[PDB]
């Protein structure tokens, strides 16, 4: 008997009992299409944890109470059926087997029951595959768990018809928790502001990229209307202050949290040094964003570190290129960067191609990954008598196709070494050293003429500006390793490198 | 109590002053105060990797009721370190299992004031899973839907997916609370607070240059 | 020119065997 197992997710309904699913409207109606139909007649609600799709089945038993159910669904009592409690007994053994008989006994008894199962993969890896025979059940897995357990079985795809639950967008979760307002703000006696809403969809698809849109957003609502009843324990308006206060927490960051940000060209050059017009380049064409294609497309690799940490706040949240699938589906605000593509050919011109134009590669692996908010980066470049200044551009359009050039967002060409930008970069390299001898009390103070001697040697524009990393420990380091261990100098000294050969006090 | 012969009242352990000091670590103790007051997925499960003070965050949770720093609803409650091993050990007869996990929840929903803490919360599936006897996973789970049982978990990130994620009933009830490793000068601060018990256990003295030094070097 | 297909064998093992817990 269904009495003492599982939610009647119809008598929930008639009561008010489960959350008013607000939105979803098409999904739902999907779903009554399945049911109604004769073979392939159960709905499989495909997809990502914490998608809604548990949402959809509570959204049409709402509709069936409401009327809105077609004649072939009128007064479906709709039944989750709770695992792990059938259990809830022992007489001995092979009782979860003899109980779960019974509850389908009761359900042929009468004739207007629907199972929702919550987790099909679990009964497929009495099993009730084979009462599935001829008992309307909607499932509902992952896309991983549909292609790994519902699809390898022939006796349980002629019966099961997969229902796509997509994430929402963050417009669409925003209606989802103003549908949903009046059962937070009543639960935590705290009202919540539309602003909050708007901020806790925007924020959570922003920084939370493991768990999905509905969840994460209602996430930020509860915690933040829990965290207002906490404080006035220790009418009060949930704000979106609130809310970036509450995500300051689960994700660790400081708050920072636009448009405003995207105002660097100055908010930034920590560690890029020279290279100065291909970043103010990079303003505009970043800011033409604020679509399914990319936040910004390019044709250095520092350039893009402090790009990866001005725009996405981490220095590892550039990507240094499944091979990309699978690691932008964790974090899908990274900048995804293409070292040597000179030295690929053409096998990599479909994972860089196909989602300037969708954005969404689906693959074999399982998951459509989401490259709409990347910056994808390509780096490419590092006869007889006579008498680049601004031209590289012109490369890379005979290098490869201009059929998708102007879909790349801005090709920017990068200028010239200086001899200036040079010496900026020595005492640039000094600072991963001076901080090794303030952990000793010494201090490394250099010359003009020591800095230009460094800038001289090891520069070569052929390999950019790599060789300076070797000159300036094989020169200083090298011979600042000995006088420490000669202990020429010790703690308490100021360490003068000058004049070539380099010496020192 | 019953809960004695079972759990450690770690409320009781942070007024004999046995728990370890847990500084820093505050802006998660106040979170699973959050979650433990929320609609749905109202029982933290603190997920982290293996020394970044999972149990310390319910152990300096204690140490906050007994400050009176918690909220007047989490005020003068006592959590109890459910271990499974007191719980199966005994039960050399049938439901005696059952009836001593049946006698724990009777008495958290008697007194009122009890928050469950299940360390390793990936270990409650299969305990007391006798033959025709039913784990302690099946016995809780129903209560975790009447919201008759807020517990806190601790797992890791590999044991919280590879168990408690894939329940899927689980789920909607359990919230991942992540624990971070601490960076170095989160865990100076960690070492400064935590002076006074190293220092009186070896009765030595240890130097603000050796905390920077064991954080840094480590 | 020629390319060798290799053979990633896998670990796959019989289901085991448990020991029983007695409740008299
Ligand atoms: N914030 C903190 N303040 C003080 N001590 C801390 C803090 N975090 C962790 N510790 C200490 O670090 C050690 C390990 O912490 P703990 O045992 O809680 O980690 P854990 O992640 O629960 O470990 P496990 O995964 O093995 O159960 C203990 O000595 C604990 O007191
Ligand atoms: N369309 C929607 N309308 C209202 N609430 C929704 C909607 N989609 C998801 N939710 C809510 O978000 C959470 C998602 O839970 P659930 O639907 O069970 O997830 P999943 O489908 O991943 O199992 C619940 O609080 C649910 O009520
Ligand atoms: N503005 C800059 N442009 C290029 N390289 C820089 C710049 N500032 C510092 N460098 C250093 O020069 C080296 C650049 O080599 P690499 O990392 O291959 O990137 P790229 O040559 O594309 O700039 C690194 O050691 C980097 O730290
Ligand atoms: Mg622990």
């Amino acid at each position: 008997v269904l009495d003492q197992f599982g939610r009647n997710l119809t008598a929930a309904a008639m009561e008010g009992k489960l959350d008013p699913v607000i939105g979803r409207e098409k999904e739902i109606e999907r779903v009554m299409q399945v049911l109604s139909r004769r073979t392939k007649n159960n709905p499989v609600l495909i997809g990502e944890p914490g998608v809604g799709k548990t949402a959809v089945v509570e959204g049409l038993a709402q509709a069936i109470v409401h009327g809105e159910v077609p004649e072939t669904l009128k007064d479906k009592q709709l039944y989750t059926l709770d695992l792990g409690s059938l259990v809830a007994g022992s007489r001995y053994r092979g009782d979860f087997e003899e109980r779960l008989k019974k509850v389908l006994k009761e359900i042929n008894t009468r004739g207007d029951i629907i199972l929702f199962i919550d987790a099909l993969h679990t009964l497929v890896g009495i099993d009730a595959a084979s009462i599935l025979k001829p008992l309307q059940t909607i499932g509902a897995t992952t896309l991983d768990e549909y292609r790994k357990y519902i699809e390898k079985d022939a006796a349980l795809e002629r019966r099961f018809q997969p229902v796509q639950v997509g994430e929402p967008t963050v417009e669409h979760t925003i209606e989802i928790l103003k549908g949903l307002r009046d059962r937070y703000e009543a639960h935590h006696r705290v009202s919540i502001t539309d602003a909050a809403m708007v901020a806790a969809a925007t924020l959570a698809d922003r920084y939370i990229n493991d768990r999905f849109l509905p969840d994460k957003a209602i996430d930020l609502i509860d915690e933040a209307g829990a965290r207002m009843r906490i404080r006035r324990m220790t009418v009060a308006e949930v704000d979106d202050e609130q809310i970036a206060e509450v995500l300051g927490n689960w994700t660790g960051i400081p708050v920072f949290k636009t448009t405003r940000l995207l105002r660097m060209e100055e908010e930034l050059h920590k560690r890029i040094i020279g290279q100065e017009d291909a970043v103010k380049a990079v303003s505009k064409a970043i800011r033409r964003t604020r679509p399914k294609r990319p936040s910004g497309s390019f044709i250095k690799t520092e350039l893009s570190k402090a790009l990866a940490n001005f725009l996405f706040g981490d220095d590892d949240a550039l990507i240094q290129i499944g091979q990309l699938t699978e690691k932008v589906r964790r974090k899908p605000f990274s900048v995804v960067l293409f070292d040597a593509i000179e030295k690929a050919h053409q096998e990599i011109y479909n994972s860089l191609l196909q989602v300037l134009e969708d954005g969404r590669l689906t693959d074999g692996q399982g998951r459509t990954v989401d490259f709409k908010n990347t910056v994808l980066i390509f780096t490419s470049n590092l006869l007889g008598f006579s008498k680049m200044k601004q031209k590289v551009n012109d490369e890379l359009k005979k290098h490869f196709r201009p059929e998708f050039l102007n879909r790349i967002d801005d090709i920017i060409v990068f200028h010239q070494l200086t001899r200036e930008e040079i010496i900026r970069m020595v005492d640039l390299m000094i600072s991963r050293v001076a901080g090794q001898l303030k952990s000793k009390d010494m201090a490394l103070v250099l010359t003009d003429a020591a800095k230009a001697l460094l800038a001289k040697r090891g520069f070569d524009p052929v390999l950019g500006a790599r060789p300076l990393r070797r000159t300036i420990q094989r020169e200083i380091e090298d011979q600042l390793s000995e006088k420490i261990l000669f202990e020429e100098v010790g703690p308490g000294q100021v360490v003068t490198v000058d004049v070539a050969v380099f010496t020192f006090t | 109590l019953v809960l004695d012969q079972f759990g450690r009242n770690l409320t009781a352990a942070a007024m004999e002053g046995k728990l370890d000091p847990v500084i820093g670590r505050e802006k998660e103790i106040e979170r699973v105060m959050q979650v433990l007051s929320r609609r749905t997925k109202n029982n933290p499960v603190l997920i982290g990797e293996p020394g970044v003070g999972k149990t310390a965050v319910v152990e300096g949770l204690a140490q906050a009721i007994v400050h009176g720093e918690v909220p007047e609803t989490l005020k003068d409650k006592q959590l109890y370190t459910l271990d499974l091993g007191s719980l199966v050990a005994g039960s050399r007869y049938r439901g005696d299992f059952e009836e001593r996990l049946k006698k724990v929840l009777k008495e958290i929903n008697t007194r009122g004031d009890i928050i469950l803490f299940i360390d390793a919360l990936h270990t409650l599936v299969g305990a007391g899973a006798a033959e025709g006897a039913i784990d302690a996973a099946s016995i809780l789970k129903p209560k975790l839907a009447r919201g008759e049982l807020q517990t806190i978990g601790a797992t890791t990130l590999d044991e919280y997916r590879k168990y408690i994620e894939k329940d899927a009933a689980l789920e909607r009830r359990f919230q991942p609370v992540q624990v971070g490793e601490p960076t170095v000068e989160h865990t100076i601060e960690i070492l400064k607070g935590l002076r006074d018990r190293y220092e009186a256990h070896h009765r030595v003295s240890i130097t603000d240059a050796a905390m920077v030094a064991a954080a840094t070097l480590a | 020119m020629k390319v060798l297909i290799l053979a990633c064998l896998v670990a796959l093992a019989l289901a085991r065997e448990l020991e029983e817990l007695n409740v008299p």
